């Protein structure tokens, strides 16, 4: 038996995680699975366009043309194809999609609404990857259970949220080790319960709360250095000085990761007695992902020998 | 500073450990010995070297104390 | 000789942050000890359950310092209840033991926090 929790600040890819044991290990999500997400396809499309409109207020961004104005009114209301597709491909839209750190805007946002063609068809049946890019909030426990080399996993996915925090001390008992993950893409972004709070910063003191708890004293702790191609992309347009205002290295994707996984790892005040297993993701990867839980088995197997 | 050190109610032989230990105070002790202090180790009652020997015949009133 | 002098029996040396926060306690200032307790709860910074070396807890403290509202905020934020009405008895003190035995029962909801 391993006790398995999935930890970390909202957002950061836990439940992500708990999808890709489903398909790594099983047979995974069925094509009537599949299309039980199809509701949360479109809501989370819609979501995000409506944020970004709402967005152009609080930005002071003009539409690139004026006939999107109805367009927006129409989207609110809500054909609806058509005005996302006009929207999101508007001059005004796009510039401030460029500006969603200044918002609160979904990772797969700018994934679905490219892909609009494809989802928007009447007989759309969404793809395993779909799956994977929705977002649905955690709220409360999802323990599932897994096995991995014959090990029975029990598994724990908490909601990462401040407010979710309560759930968390009961299931302290009994961690054989946690994953806990870090949204790389976060260091320039805030909080959505506070927009006065950066999201590295939280995961930080987060995880200086959870590497430093004496309940995880004998716990492995492995860190998910995670959506790194979403930061792959953004490094290249927005300074990491952002978040770390001391940084004197590259905005490049191998010198900014490095350097967060450092701040990370610097954390541990107990470093001459407790390893942190460090693994950059993409949660949404099958491949990278299986690879990695992999190397994550072996040192839980090794650590329990 | 000169002709200052006259008076000490405490005798040249007392150091800060010895006279927490007096005073048998938990938390005092616990501070001292944390920073890591010491203790002369007595010599035995029946002792005839040079040292003792000497220190006895020259102030036979501070080796006692 | 140089005898050497060293804790030979070491315990677990507390946290800066619950050195604080029971340093808060036994002052007896109200108004530091709530912001701890939320941020123990959301940020996991400090466990309510800690122990000094001299045998105290923050509410055991409280019990020694007879102060009944910290007793009242930090019993709220669930402190680990059991052993602390013995102290209270050997306090002497009808409003400590008065407290404990009314709030024995605050509708406690998920059994104990382990
Ligand atoms: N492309 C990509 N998308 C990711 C990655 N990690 C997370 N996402 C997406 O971004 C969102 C975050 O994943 P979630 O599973 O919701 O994260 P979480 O930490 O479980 O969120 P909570 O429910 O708040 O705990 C989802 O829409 C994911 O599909 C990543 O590495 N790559
Ligand atoms: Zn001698």
């Amino acid at each position: 038996e391993v006790k398995l929790l999935l930890l970390g600040a909202g957002e950061s890819g836990k439940s992500t995680i708990v999808k890709q044991m489903k398909i790594i290990h099983e047979d995974g999500y069925s094509e009537d699975e599949c299309k039980q997400y199809k509701v949360v396809v479109y809501s989370n499309t819609i979501q995000s366009i409506i944020a970004i409109i709402r967005a152009m207020g609080r930005l002071k961004i003009d539409f690139g043309e004026a006939a999107r104005a109805d367009d927006a009114r129409q989207l609110f209301v809500l054909e609806l194809a058509g005005v996302i597709k006009r929207l999101w491909r508007d001059g005004g839209v796009q510039a401030c999609f460029s500006r969603s750190r200044e918002y609160q805007l979904n990772d797969s946002a700018s994934y679905y609404l490219n892909d609009l063609d494809r989802i928007s068809q009447s007989n759309y049946i969404p793809t395993q990857q779909d799956v994977l890019r929705t977002r649905v909030k955690t709220t409360g426990i999802v323990e599932t259970h897994f096995t991995f080399k014959d090990l029975y996993f029990k598994m724990f996915d908490v909601g990462g949220l401040r407010s979710e925090r309560k759930k968390w001390i009961h299931c302290f008992e009994g961690v054989t080790a946690i994953i806990f993950c870090v949204a790389l893409s976060d260091y320039d972004l805030v909080l959505a319960e506070d927009e006065e709070m950066n999201r590295m910063h939280e995961s930080m003191k987060l995880f200086d709360s959870i590497c430093n708890n004496k309940w995880f004293t004998e716990t492995s702790i492995i860190l998910f250095l995670n959506k790194k191609d979403l930061f792959e992309e953004k490094i290249k347009r927005s300074p990491l000085t952002i978040c770390y205002p001391e940084y004197t290295g590259s905005n490049t994707y191998e010198e900014a990761a490095a350097y967060i996984q450092c701040q990370f790892e610097d954390l541990n005040r107990r470093k001459d007695t407790k390893e942190i297993y460090t693994h950059f993701t993409c949660a949404t990867d099958t491949k990278n992902v299986q690879f990695v839980f992999d190397a994550v088995t072996d040192v839980i197997i090794k650590n329990n020998l | 500073l000169m002709m200052d050190t006259q008076f000490s109610e405490f005798t040249p032989d007392i150091t800060p450990i010895m006279l927490a230990a007096h005073t048998n105070n938990y938390e005092i002790i616990k501070l001292l010995v944390q920073k890591r202090v010491t203790i002369p180790r007595p010599h035995q009652i029946r002792c005839n070297c040079v040292e003792c020997v000497s220190s006895s015949e020259v102030d036979s009133l501070r080796h006692s104390r | 000789d140089r005898i050497p002098l060293q804790i030979v029996r070491a315990e677990t040396e507390l946290s800066a942050e619950e050195k604080a926060f029971l340093n808060a306690v036994e002052k007896g200032d109200y108004a530091t000890v709530k912001q701890a307790l939320q941020e123990a709860e959301i940020y996991y910074n400090v466990n309510i359950n800690c122990m000094d070396p001299l045998g105290r807890s923050a509410l055991l403290i409280a019990i020694e310092n007879e102060n009944l509202e910290i007793m009242e905020l930090l019993l709220n934020h669930s402190v680990y209840v059991g052993d602390a009405l013995l102290y209270a008895i050997r306090k002497e003190v009808v409003g400590a033991v008065e407290l404990l035995l009314s709030y024995r029962r605050p509708s406690g909801e998920k059994q104990v926090p382990t």
